[PDB]
């Protein structure tokens, strides 16, 4: 199993396209990374009409052979470690699937799943709907509901993708001196971060771009989006990681922080979710809440 | 050979860059 | 067999012709270490190997053909672009045969993408228009200019005589009007085009050709004449006809500065005198709107269509012209030519039908002995006409002065009237400026740039790139607070309009404010619509509305519209 986003569903030119790896090491946000992905087709022999091919109907010999050509050709770009071992599951003749790309398409159902307090219980009880939408999935009567799953977690990651890229062409990353801050004022649909699992994706891409760009400088950062119909920022304190192939573990300490600075402040904020370093604040009150957060020694 | 050098630079770049 | 010659031996044909000096194996051998050490060895001044970095670009796009100009292989073992010259058939395939190994140098197993490769040659250095094409030319590797008149569809074709196909299409080339000398009828050849080339080229395309001259026996031609004339041909070997950062800069800089507008005006057809409201339509119609569309009942096209109403000799015909040569791609008199362009009209039942169509739809529809078929106009439309005889008449309104169905005059965005006025001093102006225009344009570096500089205020080949930037780039919007306003001012035109028993004002002309406004904010690159934009277009729409209208309704709609037409 390869660490490449849905291999056995879509291509493997999207498999590769779209993973979060691949991009933090080739730099795809860019023409002078996509070019490298194009140069390593070519010279792993695979004709690029083919590796965008679905992946069911791609030629069987290359299917079989493409296990020894990684072995020959990730070393030279740096990528080697998308090799490794998985848990790959099969029922009677429908087809294989890995766990990998299983809870991706169970978090897609749980994200997309079909005055200022009604319409917040309204979104929060839509959000436990999903829950039900995401249980009767893990049964293998209904495979169906599982195939919607896999089709809007492609969508997902697309749209996260085309954020992501405008994130860093327009330099929207404030480089403060404690910790990174980005925030989000406008977008092409802002809606899909109001819900929490969606900006953790989001930061999660983030994270591993900013993980690879330098060797220096490993760091917590904050990232906010707005919302039109409360004129409330969503926050989220994240913290940095070390490299996949590399001895304790570091903690978040954003939670400290923020009850810290709830406590002190004069500022209209909400905390109620299980995971303490997600809050909410109002339009107005983003800005002296920051204030005091990067005056305050506990960051 | 050191006159095609510039040859397998051109190469050798696509590992470096 | 094993031995090899020395460049220096090559240097006696010791055959009695080339292609049997070429084609022997100790001869072939040496040709083929050779070419292949000059591809791995040729280098810019700066080292920077081209041929490594253009092998690289070959695998990076997937790629078929291998580009080689003949420069360089004439810059070193000059002995070899001879022979390339004077036996191309035999020489392209050893060349080929080297290619393969030098792409498999950057990339192994390349042989899977594609089972073999082709060089193209560039920059012969010698040139034949069709008259010049004699005997002594066949076989010889030739270089040809000319436009293309007929192309026909693509075929496959079997390649050896298990099977295997290759693409096939034939081209008639024609000698460009500017060549042929007078009193001369033009020449015709007829071109072969193989696996890569196919579709490289479109009808009425000015078109640059190099390939091998050949021949071959035909027993009609021979039939016919009672000689034993042989036929020929060309096979094509290759075939020939965006902006920096820098350049974005620079279009932001000069729309940052106030009064671009006007200044694009001003550049706006610069040898003619006078006609600023005609300039400023045309400029307006060249850069446009945004095109909208509600599935709910609704579509906004983003195209912006004018008429103008000439007096004889008021310069429309010179203004089409120059839009000709200004715009992207447009057509001049046929509507699917004019795709996403300007269509030019400078004089005028069936084509005005066609036109009554084609401004109803933005695409057309046909149907012939029950087959049926669709087709696009999507296009700006430019027409010009003479006002029903030999002079306009402004005590009349529009409709009395064109031949014209009324839905014509409601569905262009635009309309205006131009007459030959009688002035003494504009006279002396224009008398001026003309004779001053006739000997800057005599036939008897620093003076060019003298002259380009007085004619304008723009360097127009910056002019071209802005707009083609501005089009591709720029997509404006509208701001919500005025809009009130713009509705208070539309219900008091037609309720003004109304009142002096005027025909009314109606949508169609708040849809052309709206678009006009647009393409105002538009042309300084601004992606937003802003009041003066609005301004101006309610200038331009209420003047064109008030043109249109007999003499003593104009008084009245003047009187009362100071506050737009002026003042705002
Ligand atoms: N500034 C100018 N103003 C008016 N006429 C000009 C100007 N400069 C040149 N001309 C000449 O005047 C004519 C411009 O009008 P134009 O419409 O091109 O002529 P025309 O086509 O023969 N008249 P028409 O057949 O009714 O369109 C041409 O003969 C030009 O050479
Ligand atoms: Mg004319």
């Amino acid at each position: 199993d390869y660490y490449l986003f849905l291999l056995r569903h879509s291509s493997l030119y999207d498999s590769f396209y779209y993973s979060n790896y691949v991009n933090a090491k080739l730099s795809l946000w860019n023409e002078n990374g996509k070019k490298r992905l194009h140069k390593m087709f070519a010279r792993m022999g695979i004709p690029l009409s083919t590796a965008q091919e679905t992946w069911l109907y791609m030629d069987h010999s290359i299917k079989r052979e493409l296990g020894i050509i990684f072995d020959k050709n990730l070393d030279r770009y740096g990528l080697q470690d998308i090799i490794r071992d998985g848990f790959v599951r099969t029922l009677g003749y429908r087809g294989s699937i890995s766990a990998s790309e299983f809870v991706e398409a169970l978090t897609a159902l749980l994200e997309v799943g079909n005055n200022s307090a009604q319409k917040l219980t309204n979104l929060r009880k839509r959000w436990v709907s999903n829950f039900w939408l995401s249980w009767d999935a893990l049964d293998d009567r209904k495979v169906e509901l599982l195939n919607r799953g896999i089709q809007l977690a492609q969508d997902l990651q697309r749209a996260i993708f085309n954020t992501g890229v405008a994130i860093l062409e327009k330099k929207l990353i404030k480089h403060l001196r404690i910790y990174r801050l980005c925030v989000l004022q406008d977008g092409p649909d802002l809606d899909l971060y109001r819900n929490p699992l969606t900006l953790l994706r989001l930061g999660n891409w983030l994270i591993e771009c900013c993980a690879e760009s330098e060797d220096k400088q490993l760091l917590p950062m904050v990232l906010a989006s707005i919302d039109e119909n409360t004129d409330t920022y969503l926050v989220a304190g994240l913290t940095p990681r070390y490299p996949r192939g590399l001895k304790k573990p570091i903690l978040n300490n954003f939670s400290m922080a923020f009850q810290q600075i709830t406590a002190e402040t004069d500022a209209k904020v909400r905390i109620d979710n299980f995971e303490s370093s997600i809050i909410e604040i109002r339009r107005e009150d983003l800005s002296p809440f920051l204030e005091k957060l990067t005056l305050s020694g506990l960051l | 050979n050191p006159k095609s050098s510039a040859f397998f630079e051109s190469m050798v770049e696509d590992i470096i860059e | 067999l094993r031995e090899e010659l020395t460049l220096e031996s090559l240097s006696n044909v010791k055959a009695n012709s080339y292609s049997e000096w070429i084609t022997q194996p100790n001869v072939s051998r040496t040709i083929a270490r050779e070419l292949k050490s000059f591809l791995l060895e040729y280098t810019d001044e700066t080292g920077r190997s081209v041929y490594g970095a253009r092998i690289r670009t070959l695998g990076e796009m997937n790629s078929e053909s291998l580009e080689v100009n003949y420069r360089h292989l004439a810059e070193s073992k000059a002995i070899l672009a001879l022979f390339l010259a004077k036996c191309p058939e035999e020489m392209l395939k050893i060349f080929d045969l080297v290619a393969m190994e030098a792409t498999e140098l950057h990339y192994p197993d390349y042989a899977r993408i594609h089972s073999e490769i082709h060089v193209r040659i560039s920059d012969f250095p010698t040139i034949y228009s069709l008259r010049e094409l004699r005997e002594s030319n066949l076989s010889s590797l030739v270089r040809v200019t000319g436009v293309v008149t007929r192309r026909t569809g693509v075929f496959p074709q079997l390649k050896y005589v298990k099977t295997v196909y290759r693409n096939y299409q034939r081209v008639t080339l024609q000698e460009a009007p500017g060549t042929v000398p007078p009193g001369r009828l033009p020449r015709h050849r007829e071109v072969i085009l193989l696996a890569d080339l196919v579709d490289v080229s479109k009808p009425g395309e000015e078109v640059e050709v190099t390939g091998i001259y050949k021949n071959n026996y035909d027993g009609n031609l021979n039939a016919k004449n009672g000689f034993p004339v042989f036929a020929t041909i060309i096979e094509a070997n290759s075939i020939k006809r965006s902006w920096t950062e820098e350049e974005e800069r620079e279009f932001r800089k000069i729309s940052r500065d106030r009064g671009i507008i006007d200044k694009i005006i001003s550049s706006m057809a610069p040898s003619i005198y006078g006609h600023r409201d005609i300039k400023t339509a045309v400029a307006c119609s060249l850069f446009g709107g945004v095109p909208k569309n509600v599935n709910g009942k609704h579509s906004i096209r983003g195209d912006i269509n004018v008429l103008l109403l000439g007096d004889p000799g008021t310069a429309k015909s010179q203004i089409l012209k120059y839009v000709e040569k200004t715009a992207h791609r447009a057509v001049f008199a046929a509507l699917v030519l004019a795709d996403k362009g300007v269509c030019l009209i400078d004089e005028f039942d069936q084509d005005r039908t066609s036109i009554h169509e084609a401004m109803e739809q933005q695409s057309i529809s046909i149907s012939k002995a029950g087959i049926v078929t669709t087709l696009q106009a999507r296009c700006s439309i430019i027409a010009a006409a003479n006002p029903n005889g030999g002079r306009y008449n402004s005590t009349l309104p529009l409709a009395q002065n064109v031949s014209l169905t009324e839905p014509i005059l409601s569905r262009f965005d635009i309309l205006c009237v131009v007459r030959d006025l009688v002035d003494e001093e504009a006279d002396e102006r224009l008398a001026t400026f003309v004779v001053d225009s006739h000997v800057r344009s005599h036939p008897e570096l620093q003076r060019q740039r003298k002259k380009e500089e007085e004619i304008s205020p723009i360097p127009q080949e910056l002019l071209m790139k802005y707009i083609h930037y501005a089009r591709t780039k720029i997509y404006p919007k509208l701001h919500q607070m005025d809009m009130d306003k713009v509705s208070r001012v539309y219900a008091d035109l037609r309720r003004e309009s109304i009142s002096t028993g005027s025909f009314p004002i109606t949508v169609r002309h708040l849809e052309s404010i709206l678009r006009i406004a647009e393409s105002f904010a538009k042309m300084r690159l601004s992606e937003f619509v802003s009041s003066y934009d609005l301004d101006r277009a309610i200038k331009v729409v209420v003047d064109s509305f008030v043109d249109a209208q007999k003499v003593s309704v104009r008084r009245q709609l003047r009187r009362s519209f100071a506050i737009y037409t002026l003042g705002h």
